[PDB]
């Protein structure tokens, strides 16, 4: 048709839009929210108390063998009340498909690990709270992962600056390598490359 | 394959190291050659085919013991496979442009740039402030060579991704390494590394 | 010896109007399925994946 | 703004002497004649551009010329513990000092600062010490406002101190003159005296003054050696020897063509007991807060044990008793 | 032997150096007479459990504010 | 018999029919337990009873093998063990309760 | 004599190349190169810790074979004598014994790692 | 809501439980690492580090607190924590600078 | 499609022309003759190493090396301080000042690049719209100092008149695909 | 010489990619990705570009997706010949490296 743009399919669309249904109507009590992107993904958002429940769901039922825990993720969106939103991302083989699962967390309102569901979090979560600072429940052997060994802060978080606050260097005197405050013979360039028109009408914010 | 296949020291120094069943692979995550020397029949360029993969013949090498050996026979197995998928492209190259005729996305030619004026204008604000991505959120996964390599990307309608977390085959791969190591010595720990395929910048990031 | 590459489709002179093949403008918010702010048969994700063909290249190795 | 020379940085002191200035900022030049592999240490002291190394000699004064041009301070840390065949302890401590201040005056460095010794007299039974108190009266003769810094024995890792004394386990016994009683030592620590000439590098009161570097305690040289070695949990043996006899040894040991283990005026130096303050500034009159022995020992000494007592903890050692002379 | 109690407990509080040892005395809270922190009186409960080679747990510990109190408990 | 599975650590079972039906008959029985309107009580009784008349109905195990679409026969009895505990643990969760809460105004509000 | 020679002509070269090669390089000496290496991070226990033996039944198994062995090596003056029946005799039942206790060890699985 | 402590009471009872554990852990730290220092500084810096959060009042922050603290305690008890690690809370290469009005105004700003 | 790399064939093909080439091959130990055999071969081949310092490897028009700064052929320098390359450059290894020369022109005062900062990428000689900073053929530029890895505008410059007759024939050979 | 317990200790190059990436436009940040598995640079970069090609809505041409298999197979031999020629040189077995690193 047009050579430039992507060819869309509604055949995933709409068995996506029937199995999102049929989970929401299997959960009341925790599906907050569901929808299907223009890319055909699947995506249910949740209560952070049904997140084991809806793990495990999702992972047993006979329609939805989502047995691969592709990637645990957390994304910080510092306006909203709960800072973290938690994102798995899971792999069902048996109907060779994928589904997103969503929900919430504060820096002080912790998460239920979902190790037991699957193993493969073990680490994903470990990495969450590294960078994040997001806790969670019951993991085994929760703690650093990614950071240095007494790095103070948590990376990833928008508020982090990007070069921290803590530098390292030998020091002859002590005969060591010392942490130290940052100083850069050039400091990072914010470039603004933010044009005043607005590129796509579909997303304008109501007034 | 002369050198190794069938040495009787590389299979006593291989074989059944580092066994890993079929539900433990897929409840630990792992990918790629690491699911299939176990028998399971999985590979995204065939089951979720990307780009042109659906328009060329290859072959999924399947292990049947989930072992070192059987891994080192998955891999020397893709590469054949890759060179039958390598023949087809020589073969089907078709004629015609390389990037999308869209100078609002990908860059116009130099000369063209040096000629026209929408073409520099655009050339001046892609090589400056970028393309502007509209606002969403995807998931990308391949069949890369390590496994499967996926990136959760985020954008929030600017020019500059707001989020992009990266699966890294290897990572998964990684923390089932101690599952994989019991009941065996440092030699076989030694053995069991290779196997994994492990390059640490995917597993850092 | 010098090369000679082609153009793509969309270098016409004519009947090329940019808001025809805009790609970018056509993508539109997700489907909200459900939300908390506003018999029928079991289903799945998607038709059962079918069974794999041992290859006729060669299917033991 | 300082830009530093220092003429003595390939040594035990230069190198905490450029680290500190490093730290402070300012730009340093290293004149250096060893060879390029003995300055790796000090390379990686300064970042971009800090540190200029250039190499230079003794006899040819356009290189101290060369190497004092552009400096504001210029500190002197020339010394040697041994007369070489080529350089004895009267040309390393005056005609070098001499020249360095010299050259100095001439292209117009506003700050000079010269390093002696705290024993320094031009009486003394040491060849070294008799030698240093001519160059303090030479430099100050040809460089009026000179800084001078008398420094007590400086103790640290990389130092002829401590170390020398440790090394005596390989000669079973140690021998003391006197039984190393009627000998007192203040030992001071060589970070407490790299800050200190840093800062005199700025302090605006300490232009023209003779200052003298001293540690906070003062032991007698037996009850030293003793905490020495028994920080090194090693066996004590100490016994009398006169004064002549050491001296002798210290001759046979002083024939090697390398550095001499130890040397006449070696044992002379360590056998001549240190003077008291007397009205000489200090170092807290320049602001660093001298650091006793007893936090600073483990850290030279622990090298010189044996696996059995290599994790001791500091407080396993009886401290020394310490005079009031 | 209550009064060998009393003594390895005077001991070990004089042993202490924070406290000041004229002002301590077998009646001396803690907190409000001697003016020990909750970390103090931590630290107070471990070298208890040094001399005496014996545990306490931190619901009982946290009441020994006086050294009476102190030799009280280890009567057990 | 099949000699093997193709998936290591996967046993072939000998007896797929009976043991199949055994799986299944306890997910109803279990199920029985569920209030009448939870969604996944009607659901998984689907389920369970479409492939149990498949079970009834087809002797011969490739064929009810390719009537399950489940991969091996072995898979399928697994998955029939992983809907009976789901369904065990389900019967004490109860999702099917009014939702526990909504979220905040905004919270799944983007672009932001 | 001419084997104390030599022997000690040895010694002496090797002595001599250790005095060479400790008095000759130029050495630089400090706790943080003459700490134990471990992979670039500090060793968190010492060497000296019990360190557990998976074959210890084997060793003590090859003693007695290398006795075993001292039983065997007088063979060849053996064979040397007019009693050929009883040398043969008594080295086939000696090398039998000792195939015997291999094959009951193996069976019994004393051959085998302890895990 | 509770991460754990119902109250302040409870999670000073589990600050206090961490105390214990870092007192009881300095010794055996600075005998194993070969530290250059005391074990009197090293329990005079677990006492600094511990009141230098001496002001949060919130359960919940308390809790993170202890959760972090035992963190790095675990982490020096095994030995995954180094020596040039453990020197970091002592900032022995830190020169202060003053607080000083006028002090200030001569050096920067 | 798949194919099983590693399937078990037979467990019962017995006979004793089978038993005992399998007992010869256990005894006699012919895979690793085979392989030793394959090594013997490998000894009496011509060896792939090349004298490097006096032959060195191909390079393509597009190889990516050390950046210079060229001049028009009437010896004006195309550079008019654009600063696309500083905006565009990854790892932020440019750094430019500009200033209206005393002709009115548009040009540099400095153009400082470092070469311990960079990636070696190419973006900024393809957004550059003049063709002024390139990426000429040298990989032969190490130093003994840091310092020296910070190229300024008179080293940039230095460089394009060294490599001119080079950088143009890439770039001969080359802009047609560009 | 038994591994009784494995505890993986990652990070030591950590760089902080995926902040970094969140400073730079996408064609910045695509680079990154060579750098992210440095043996299969292409393939890497392909999966992020499918990315942005999927929120961006547009196609690239067949003879680009062509190339893209093809650079993509020859990414997998090379990754693949790493592979199984270091698995080898772990094991003791030497030449098979030296052999395949030509290729
Ligand atoms: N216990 C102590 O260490 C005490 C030291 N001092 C004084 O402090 C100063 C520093 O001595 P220290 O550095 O501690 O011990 P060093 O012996 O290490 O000082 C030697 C320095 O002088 C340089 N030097 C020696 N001879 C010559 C020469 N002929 N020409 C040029 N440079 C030369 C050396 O350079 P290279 O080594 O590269 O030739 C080195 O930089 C000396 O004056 C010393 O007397 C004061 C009190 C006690
Ligand atoms: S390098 Fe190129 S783009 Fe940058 S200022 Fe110079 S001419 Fe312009
Ligand atoms: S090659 Fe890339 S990283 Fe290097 S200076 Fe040019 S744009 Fe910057």
């Amino acid at each position: 048709k047009r050579p430039t743009v992507r060819p869309r399919s509604d055949v995933t669309h709409k068995q996506l839009s029937a199995f999102g249904e049929y989970v929401a109507e299997i959960l009341p009590k925790y599906v907050q929210q569901v929808q299907v992107s223009c890319l055909d993904e699947l995506e249910i958002c949740i209560h952070p108390d049904g997140v084991i429940p809806t793990l495990t769901f999702l992972r047993d039922h006979t329609n939805a063998q989502f047995k691969s825990l592709a990637d645990l993720t957390a994304v910080d969106v510092p306006t909203r009340q709960n800072r973290f939103e938690i994102v798995y991302n899971l792999l069902s083989l048996r109907f060779n498909s994928r589904i997103r699962v969503k929900t919430y967390a504060d820096e002080l309102t912790p998460i239920d690990s979902i190790v037991s569901v699957h193993i493969a979090a073990n680490w994903y979560e470990r990495e969450v709270w590294d960078m994040f600072g997001v806790f969670f429940f019951n993991h085994p052997d929760l703690r650093r992962i990614l950071t240095d060994y007494g790095f103070e802060g948590h990376p990833f978080r928008k508020d982090f600056p990007l070069t921290g606050y803590v530098e390292l260097r030998y020091d002859d005197e002590v005969k060591r390598v010392v942490a130290e405050p940052v100083e850069l013979a050039q400091e990072f360039r914010k470039f603004d490359l933010n044009s005043p028109w607005e590129a796509f009408p579909a997303y304008r914010q109501p007034p | 394959e002369e050198m190794l296949t069938n040495n009787r020291i590389w299979r006593n120094r291989t074989v059944d190291i580092g066994v890993v069943t079929a539900e433990d692979a897929l409840n630990y995550g792992f990918s790629g050659v690491m699911l299939r020397g176990s028998g399971i029949q999985w590979d995204l360029r065939k089951t979720q085919p990307y780009d042109v993969y659906d328009q060329v013949e290859f072959d999924v090498p399947i292990g049947s013991r989930g072992d070192c050996y059987d891994r080192y026979l998955c891999r020397v197995e893709e590469m054949r496979q890759s060179l039958r998928i390598i023949e087809q492209c020589l073969n089907k190259m078709p004629p015609g442009e390389i990037k999308v005729d869209d100078a609002k996305v990908s860059p116009p030619k130099r000369a063209e740039m040096k000629t026209s004026m929408e073409s520099l204008i655009h050339h001046f604000k892609l090589y400056t402030e970028g393309y502007q991505v509209p606002p969403g959120a995807t998931y990308t996964a391949i069949e890369a060579p390590k496994g499967e390599f996926g990136v959760y990307l985020v954008s929030d309608g600017s020019s500059r991704p707001y989020r992009c977390k990266i699966k890294a085959p290897g990572f998964a791969h990684l923390a089932g390494l101690d599952k994989m190591s019991k009941g065996h010595m440092l030699a076989d720990v030694v053995a069991i590394i290779g196997t994994q395929d492990i390059v640490f910048g995917e597993i850092d990031r | 010896p010098p090369p000679k590459l082609p153009v793509g489709p969309s270098h016409k002179l004519s009947n090329n109007y940019y808001c025809t093949r805009d790609g970018r403008r056509e993508v539109v918010p997700p489907s909200i399925i459900m939300s908390s702010q506003k018999e029928k048969k079991a289903v799945t994700p998607a038709p059962p994946m079918k069974r794999w063909e041992l290859s006729k290249d060669q299917p033991y190795l | 703004g300082v830009v530093a020379t220092v003429f003595g940085a390939t040594g035990f002191l230069g190198r905490y002497v450029v680290n500190h200035l490093g730290r402070m900022g300012s730009q340093v030049i290293i004149p250096y004649r060893c060879d390029v592999y003995d300055i790796m240490h000090l390379r990686l002291m300064g970042d971009l551009g800090q540190l200029t190394f250039l190499e230079w000699d003794a006899r040819d004064k356009d290189s101290i010329r060369k190497a004092v041009q552009h400096s504001n301070v210029v500190i002197n840390l020339i010394g040697r513990e041994w007369e070489t065949r080529n350089f004895d302890f009267e040309d390393v401590f005056v005609n070098i000092p001499r020249a360095i201040a010299q050259a100095s005056k001439e292209a117009g460095v506003e700050r000079f600062i010269h390093v002696s010794h705290l024993n320094a007299s031009m009486k003394s039974s040491s060849k070294s010490l008799r030698s240093k108190a001519v160059g303090e009266k030479e430099v100050r003769s040809v460089f009026p406002e000179a800084i001078i810094i008398r420094p007590s024995d400086i103790f640290g890792r990389e130092d002829r101190f401590l170390n020398h004394f440790a090394n005596y386990r390989w000669f079973l016994a140690v021998p003391l003159v006197s039984l190393g009683f009627k000998t007192v030592k203040q030992p001071v620590y060589v970070a407490d005296v790299s800050k200190g000439i840093v800062n005199a590098t700025k302090d605006p009161d300490a232009v023209g003054k003779t200052f003298a570097f001293t540690g906070p305690n003062r032991y007698l040289l037996f009850h030293l050696v003793k905490y020495i070695f028994g920080m090194t949990h090693r066996t004590f043996i100490p016994y009398p020897l006169p004064l002549f006899v050491y001296s002798w040894i210290g001759k046979l040991f002083g024939l090697s063509p390398f550095e001499p283990w130890t040397t006449k005026d070696k044992v002379e130096r360590i056998h001549i007991s240190d003077v008291m303050p007397t009205d000489l500034p200090g170092l807290e009159d320049l602001g660093v807060q001298p650091t006793p022995l007893e936090l600073k020992s483990i850290e030279v000494l622990r090298r010189h044990r044996t696996y059995r007592w290599l994790s001791s903890e500091i407080e396993e050692t009886k401290p020394a008793k310490t005079v009031n002379y | 032997t209550l009064d060998g109690i009393k003594d390895r407990v005077l001991y070990v509080l004089k042993l202490y150096d924070k406290i000041d040892p004229e002002k301590l005395s077998v009646n001396s809270h803690f907190m409000k007479d001697l003016g020990l922190d909750s970390l103090d009186q931590v630290e107070i409960i471990m070298a208890m459990e040094d001399e005496f080679g014996f545990e306490i747990p931190d619901i009982d510990a946290e009441k020994l504010m006086c050294p009476q109190e102190i030799v009280d408990y280890i009567a057990d | 018999l099949k000699k093997t599975t193709g998936l290591v650590g996967l046993a072939v079972c000998d007896t797929p029919h009976e043991r199949l039906t055994i799986l299944y008959t306890k997910t109803l029985d279990i199920l029985k337990h569920f209030p009448k309107h939870a969604a996944y009580r009607k659901y998984t009784e689907q389920i369970t009873n479409e492939k149990l008349d498949m079970v009834k109905a087809e002797p011969d195990v490739k064929k009810l093998e390719a009537l399950l679409q489940g991969g091996e026969v072995e898979e399928v009895i697994l998955q029939a063990e992983k809907e009976l505990s789901l369904a065990r643990k389900m019967l004490k969760w109860k999702p099917w309760e009014p939702l526990v809460e909504e979220p905040p105004a905004n919270q799944w509000k983007w672009p932001i | 004599m001419n084997l104390y020679t030599v022997i000690f002509i040895n010694i002496l070269l090797s002595l001599t190349l250790i005095l060479v090669a400790f008095w000759l390089p130029q050495m630089n000496l400090y706790s943080e190169k003459a700490n134990p290496y471990e992979c670039g991070f500090d060793p968190t226990s010492s060497a000296r810790l019990p360190f557990s033996m998976k074959f210890f039944l084997v060793a003590i198994t090859f003693l007695l074979f290398d006795l075993e062995i001292a039983l065997l090596l007088p063979l060849p003056w053996a064979i040397q004598t007019i009693k050929t029946s009883t040398m043969m005799i008594m080295a086939f039942i000696l090398v039998t014994i000792l195939s015997l206790g291999l094959a009951y060890e193996w069976t019994q699985k004393g051959l085998e790692w302890t895990e | 809501k509770p991460i754990f402590s119902r109250d302040l009471n409870e999670a000073k009872r589990r600050v206090r439980e961490l105390y214990r554990a870092w007192y009881r852990e300095v010794p055996n730290t600075v005998h194993l690492m070969q530290l250059d220092i005391t074990v009197k500084q090293g329990r005079d810096k677990v006492r600094e580090m511990f009141m230098k959060n001496a002001h949060v009042t919130d359960p919940r922050v308390v809790d993170l607190l202890v959760i972090k603290g035992k963190m790095e305690l675990q982490e020096t008890i095994k030995v995954w924590k180094q020596r040039t690690h453990v020197m970091r809370f002592f900032h022995e290469t830190e020169t202060p600078r003053p607080k000083d009005f006028l002090s200030k105004f001569y050096m920067g700003h | 499609t798949y194919k099983y790399v590693n399937k078990k064939e037979q467990e019962s093909e017995v006979d004793m022309k089978s038993a005992t080439d399998n007992a010869a091959r256990i005894l006699m130990w012919t895979e690793l003759i085979r392989g030793l055999g394959m090594t013997l071969s490998y000894l009496f081949r011509e060896p792939a190493t090349i004298n490097y310092p006096f032959e060195k490897g191909p390079l393509s028009p597009r190889f990516r090396g050390e950046h210079a700064l060229r001049r028009y052929p009437s010896g004006e320098e195309r550079c008019i301080a654009c600063k696309l390359c500083e905006a565009i450059c990854p790892a932020q290894a440019i750094t430019i000042e500009a200033e209206p020369r005393a002709d009115g022109s548009r040009r540099t005062t400095r153009y400082d690049i470092d070469m311990t900062k960079c990636i070696y990428c190419g973006f900024c000689q393809e957004a550059c719209p003049v063709d002024a900073i390139v990426e000429g053929p040298n990989f032969e530029f190490s130093t003994e100092t840091h310092e020296e890895l910070l190229y300024n505008k008179e080293k940039l410059l230095n460089n394009g008149d060294k490599w001119e007759a080079e950088i143009a024939a890439n770039i001969q050979a080359d802009y047609l695909y560009r | 010489e038994m591994v009784r317990k494995c505890d993986p200790h990652i990070g030591l190059l950590h760089r902080g990619t995926e902040k970094l990436i969140e400073y730079k436009t996408y064609l910045q940040a695509l680079p990154y990705f060579d750098r992210l598995d440095y043996v299969s640079m292409m393939c890497n970069e392909q999966a992020y570009s499918i990315a942005v090609e999927k929120l961006l809505n547009i196609q690239p041409p067949p003879r680009a997706q062509w190339i893209r298999v093809l650079f993509g197979e020859i990414t997998r031999i090379l990754n693949h010949i790493m592979a199984v020629t270091t698995h080898a040189l772990d094991i003791g077995a030497m030449t098979p490296f030296f052999w395949m690193f030509e290729e």
